RNA sequence: AAGAACCUUACCUGGUCUUGACAUCCACGGAAGUUUUCAGAGAUGAGAAUGUGCCUUCGGGAACCGUGAGACAGGUGCUGC
RNA sequence: CCGGCCGGGAACUCAAAGGAGACUGCCAGUGAUAAACUGGAGGAAGGUGGGGAUGACGUCAAGUCAUCAUGGCCCUUACGACCAGGGCUACACACGUGCUACAAUGGCGCAUACAAAGAGAAGCGACCUCGCGAGAGCAAGCGGACCUCAUAAAGUGCGUCGUAGUCCGGAUUGGAGUCUGCAACUCGACUCCAUGAAGUCGGAAUCGCUAGUAAUCGUGGAUCAGAAUGCCACGGUGAAUAC
């Protein structure tokens, strides 16, 4: 609990932002308000999509969300209509109509979410953690990331002391800001309480 | 010192002393409207101003016109 | 120099001067002297007494030393007697507007006694 | 010296005041000048501990002792504090 | 003709437009001493025409804004400075020695965060 | 923020000269560059004579 | 953070903007200097009470709106300063990064 | 006579979207005053950063509002059509004015 | 400090006369961050130390430091239990800023009516070597020529100029 | 705590409600909504008028409101050891 | 109508996009011909230029179950829900962090010069009338390099006060008001008149600060109906000292 948040240091001069609207002062926080919970009603109904990440733009009047994820075909699902299916209760809940797109990423072993969700999901069908963890490592660096580090914290494995463990392989310079880290963090609920996991995926320089 | 126009009553205080005055001078009247004024017709009787967990009496004076119905009823208790 | 019962300073200039009546500050101190004709930087050893008579019932007007001391003695006395809240807190000596009581509050309580 | 009482959990009872305050006495007495001693009780479902920091011309001084029953963490910190002042009392004599 | 030097000191920035004249100098529609000239500093403001020569030789037409009097007074002297441009480093090799073209840029520093003023911080004492 | 006070040289005379005074008739705690040790040395030896002036 | 207040916030917008901005006119219009200074303006100031308590804007608290914490808001934002940091530092609010001068 | 006052968060978007209505405007028709800078805006937040105690643990921040102006000095029809349907890279705002 | 024979800044002289020395004492009695001020007090106490002195007002004022300015000043050092001082020599950079701080304090105390006033009498006795500076300049000399006894070992002014 | 008169507010004294202030599932009625009165400190309770389309499967499909059975809801309650 | 006010100009301030620039690059000496150090030149800046952001592995079973989330436990006609009034503001006392002072480097009165940064739509609110004043009425303009908040103040020139609890200090209390909001009693801010306390520079002990810093002087923002002496920002004046 004392480090930067790596993808929010270099939110100009390596990532791109998750929202892309200019709002003025009156609308600005409804338009983060709605802009907040197609995120999380996206995030609830696709778990199972192996979602990477949302970005969502306001073209003049209007909505777009881009889902990237992994596995589009259960996106699409049969025809294409699901991406309807989600694109009337987007505009429901949003300004209507609405845009949405898919981007799928081709190699789901480098993308930060996807680890994370890999590891939540293992945990919390009891698999060993250093199996999980240590595979996630190995995943990755016999795909091509320059480095990456898991770590662990909790629990795990029905402890009554938490601890955490991590296993970096590589390089992961979190200080070096034109250094490009995918960090991302997702949660496992298992019965003996959080498990939280938190994965750094460094790949290049620009 | 304050509300330029106007004293200040509520409506369940207002009505309720032009109610009790023509019908006579009577029981202690139970009000929890402490931010209210003290009106001129309102000298002679015994209302009780709820202070938080009384209703203690008070019996309007003639010189209690300016002020508040809280004023004459304090809360908190100091030995 | 002696105007409402005492004013007895001397070689002050004459709006300060005048400020040593109990009632009379820097403004009222003023109006009395731009109400009777006289500029404000002259000694009272330099006002003659056909202006110090034409003084003393210009300072009849307003309120002075015995008729506020025992005016404000009623309003504290009369507040007292009704018992209210402010004159509860003049009964007992503690700070009537609501000024802060746990920790300072020390002009109206005195020096610190324990 | 004036000693300042408070606790975390642990309510101070007036004998529990008089006899911290008295055993606090009797140290400040025996050792060195002290200007300003604060004492923390901390109770934490089983540990009795006890933490005190004592203001003296050089500087601060600090000590902590978990006991059983409060009096016991508070007699270990007293005798810690003792100690502690014994250093640095000759620690600035040293001639 | 005209020539001219910009100069700036201290959240404060001048114009100095210097012609071959008389010896006057102007300062936003001003003479010097109906504007700072028996004010604080206004030695610093003849002092780059010491040590050339000023005499009768060159007015000078300045336009100073921002900042304070010794902040717009320091930023004339930079701006005379710059001004000697077409007098040149055989004044300005001269003009190195004793300062005068250093912009001197000590700003004021922000204020920091817990800190009330920037290096005064808020007295941890033991009384 | 600046630079280095008198670069070893004459801060190895009185670190030689301090320790010279406080005992430590080794003369085995120098630097090992000539040009600093010789005035440790240098620092020792006008701190023997000091040391005889003195108790 | 308590539902039941978050809903007692909404109930506060819900009669804030059903009386008032229409019945304003009680204070805006009636209560003011004019030719018309009679019991109609003590009518008024009389009449304010029968309205609901609960229906003045100034009994707004303008909470978060994903924790309903009362303190420590943002205007700009609509979040509190802890669920703002999260969402900043994740890259949500756009255009928002840190700040150094 | 067209004053198009338009404002981003990122300069590197804003530049691209000027670009996209000076060729506009110079593809048809002729006479814009250029793109102008504008003093950009710099609303900044300064935040606790711990969920209780440690006051002195901040987090400052900035948005930037960059603006440019365009200043088409004599409109032509197919100018006044030209920047309608072509309102493209979100992120950008803009205004026109008569 | 530890480290840095520090880079160096020099001041600006003073304008009515030629002195980087009386710029230096503007410097000293500038209190509260108010040079402006401080040059009215100078002025005013340097005429009338000029006309309370007849001579000019630089060598007036100069004549009426090196009356304040001083030459040993003592240091205080501990060893084992004993506390004594022991004497260095000032530094002549250190020496008249020592000296106008002395008559800078010496005339905040004396008090007159007006600072100019005090000053220009406090110069005026200092001329005199009559009044307070001269005093403590007289205890420094005291007990810096009474501790004489103390010339030793590296913790002061190493070997010459 | 980047701002306690009410609110906030979590505490106290009193006045009330119980599938509830907030969410879903089942049934039955009703458009929702809007103006006003009485009592009461108000919550509340009693009313008085006004109001009626989205699809024809039509006791509806919606939105919204009341009562009923629970599954529950709720908890700024304890444990940061 | 000498007001950037108007035609006009694109130099300059400035705006803010892109570049250049500073790297021990060059020179002299010292050094193991090394890394480097010391000094010099040029230059706006010279040795990581000034400042910020960036917090390694870990410790303190440090803080947070009242931001949130969550394992377990507990209540579920009450530890849940709604309302009124109160309390959170109590006060023999103790401690911490600040503001204002104790004055002449000043107080007061008149005149007058010079900032940067920021905020604004149920919002900021010109000008003009009324009021001693806080403010009120009418009401333009501005989602803003334009309009408004908004007169910067210390400073400076003149006059007075002449070292006293004083023309210092502005606490407390009385009267009269204004504004906000259903509502200023408990408990808001401000204005006016009056009142005029302690305090004459602070024992033992203690803190910050190395340069645009310390110390003073004003300005703005957030939170906000109203309510900063706090916090977060910005500029003005601007030291001493480091052997």
């Amino acid at each position: 609990g004392q480090k930067v948040h790596p993808n929010g240091i270099r939110l100009g001069i390596v990532k791109p932002w998750n929202s892309t609207w200019f709002a003025n002062t009156k609308e600005f926080a409804d338009n983060l308000d709605s802009d907040f919970k197609v995120r999380q009603y996206l995030t609830k109904e696709l778990a199972k999509a192996s979602v990477s990440r949302i970005v969502i733009e306001r073209p003049a009047k209007s909505i777009r969300v881009t889902i990237h994820t992994a596995r589009p075909g259960i996106v699409i699902g049969k025809k294409g209509e699901d991406v309807e299916k989600l694109r009337k209760v987007v505009a429901d809940i949003a300004g209507v109509p609405a845009q949405i797109n898919i981007a799928e990423v081709r190699k789901p072993e480098l993308d930060a979410k996807l680890v994370a969700d890999s590891i939540t999901s293992q945990l919390e069908r009891r698999v060993m953690f250093r199996r999980a963890m240590k595979r996630a490592v190995q995943n990755a660096m016999r795909l091509g990331a320059k480095g990456i580090k898991v770590e662990v914290s909790g629990r795990l494995g029905g402890a009554e002391i938490a601890r955490t463990e991590w296993y970096r392989e590589g390089r992961v310079p979190l200080h070096t800001l034109r250094a490009d880290i995918d960090y991302n963090t997702s949660e496992a609920h298992t019965t003996y309480g959080v498990i939280g996991v938190k994965v750094w995926i460094f790949k290049g320089e620009i | 010192r304050s509300l330029k126009k106007g004293p200040f009553i509520d409506l369940h205080l207002l009505k309720k002393v032009e109610k009790a005055v023509e019908s006579g001078d009577k029981k202690p009247l139970r009000t929890w409207s402490r931010r209210s004024t003290i009106f001129p017709n309102m000298i002679g009787l015994t209302i009780a101003v709820h202070n938080g967990r009384q209703h203690v009496p008070v019996f309007v004076t003639d010189e209690m016109v300016g002020h508040k119905l809280g004023e004459f009823a304090p809360t908190r208790t100091y030995r | 120099a002696r105007i409402a019962g005492i004013n007895i300073p001397d070689h002050k200039h004459a709006v300060i001067a005048l400020t040593s009546i109990y009632g009379v500050g820097k403004t009222r101190s003023k109006a009395i002297l731009a109400a009777a004709g006289i500029a404000e930087d002259v000694k009272i050893s330099e006002l003659s007494e056909g202006q110090i008579d034409t003084l003393r019932d210009e300072v009849a007007k307003f309120v002075v030393e015995g008729d506020l001391r025992r005016e404000i003695s009623m309003s504290i006395k009369r507040l007292m007697d009704l018992g209210c809240y402010r004159g509860l807190r003049h009964r007992r000596g503690l700070p009537v507007r609501g000024q802060r009581t746990k920790t300072n509050a020390r002009t109206r309580k005195g020096p610190r006694k324990p | 010296m004036q000693l300042n009482i408070t606790g975390n959990n642990v309510e101070i009872t007036e004998a529990l005041r008089e006899f911290v305050t008295a055993k606090f006495a009797k140290l400040e007495q025996y050792f060195d000048r002290i200007n300003q001693v604060y004492v923390v009780l901390k109770v934490e479902k089983v540990t009795h501990t006890s933490d005190a920091t004592l203001h003296v011309d050089g500087g601060e001084l600090h000590a902590s002792a978990e006991g059983q029953d409060m009096y016991a963490a508070i007699d270990g910190l007293i005798d810690k504090l003792a100690r502690q002042l014994t250093k640095h009392k000759d620690k600035l004599k040293q001639h | 003709n005209q020539y001219y030097g910009t100069g700036r000191r201290k959240s404060s920035a001048a114009r100095v437009f210097i012609k071959p004249g008389n010896g006057k100098i102007v300062i936003n529609q001003r003479s010097l001493e109906q504007y700072f000239g028996r004010e604080t500093a206004r030695m610093v403001v003849r002092q780059p025409l010491e040590l050339v020569d000023m005499v009768e030789k060159l007015d000078l037409y300045i336009t100073v804004k921002g900042g304070g009097i010794s902040g717009q007074a320091g930023a004339i002297r930079h701006g005379i400075t710059r001004a000697l441009m077409e007098y040149d480093e055989s004044l300005r090799s001269e003009l190195r020695k004793a300062g005068f073209v250093t912009r001197d840029a000590r700003q004021v520093e922000r204020k920091k965060v817990g800190l009330r003023k920037a290096r005064r911080r808020p007295q941890f004492s033991k009384r | 923020m600046k630079r280095q006070k008198r670069d070893r040289l004459e801060r190895a005379h009185q670190r030689g000269y301090q320790a010279g005074i406080a005992g430590r008739s080794k003369e085995m705690c120098p630097y090992q560059t000539l040009n600093q040790r010789s005035q440790w040395l240098g620092g020792w030896r006008e701190a023997m004579a000091d040391r005889v002036v003195m108790a | 953070a308590k539902q039941s207040m978050k809903a007692r916030e909404v109930k506060r917008v819900a009669l804030a903007d059903k009386y008032f901005a229409k019945r304003a006119e009680l204070k805006a219009i009636i209560s003011d200097v004019n030719a018309a200074s009679d019991e109609d303006r003590w009518n008024a100031v009389l009449k304010l009470q029968t309205l609901p308590r609960d229906s003045s804007p100034s009994r707004q608290r303008n909470r978060c709106r994903q924790t309903g914490r009362p303190h420590g808001f943002l205007r700009k934002f609509g979040l509190s300063r802890i669920k703002v940091r999260e969402a900043a530092m994740r890259g949500e609010i756009p255009g928002l990064k840190k700040a150094s001068w | 006579r067209i004053r198009i006052r338009l404002k981003a968060f990122d300069h590197r978007l804003i530049d691209q979207a000027t670009a996209e209505i000076v060729e506009t405007a110079k593809r048809t028709g002729a006479q814009v005053r250029g793109p102008i800078p504008l003093p950009t805006r710099k609303e900044r937040f300064t935040v606790l950063i711990s969920p209780h105690v440690n006051k002195d643990a901040r987090d400052q921040y900035e948005i930037r509002t960059h603006l440019r102006l365009v200043d088409i000095v004599e409109p032509t029809e197919k100018t006044v059509d030209a920047l309608m349907r072509l309102d493209l890279a979100a992120g950008v705002d803009v205004q026109i004015s008569l | 400090p530890r480290r840095r024979v520090i880079g160096q800044r020099k001041i600006l002289p003073d304008p009515k006369f030629g002195s980087e020395l009386l710029a230096k004492f503007v410097n000293i009695l500038m209190v509260d961050g108010k040079k402006s001020t401080a040059e009215s007090i100078v002025y005013s106490a340097l005429e009338t130390l000029a006309q309370r002195s007849g001579k000019s007002e630089l060598e007036a004022f100069e004549v009426a430091l090196e009356n304040v300015r001083p030459t040993v000043e003592v240091k205080s050092r501990r060893v084992g239990g004993s506390t004594y001082q022991v004497p260095v020599e000032v530094r002549p950079v250190r020496r008249n800023a020592l000296a106008m701080r002395w008559i800078v304090e010496a005339a905040r105390k004396r008090g007159d009516k007006s600072m100019a006033l005090r000053l220009a009498n406090e110069l005026s006795d200092a001329a005199e070597n009559k009044g307070t500076a001269v005093k403590k300049r007289e205890d420094v000399h005291r007990m810096a020529e009474a501790n004489k006894a103390f010339a030793h070992y590296a913790w002061l002014s190493l070997r010459s100029a």
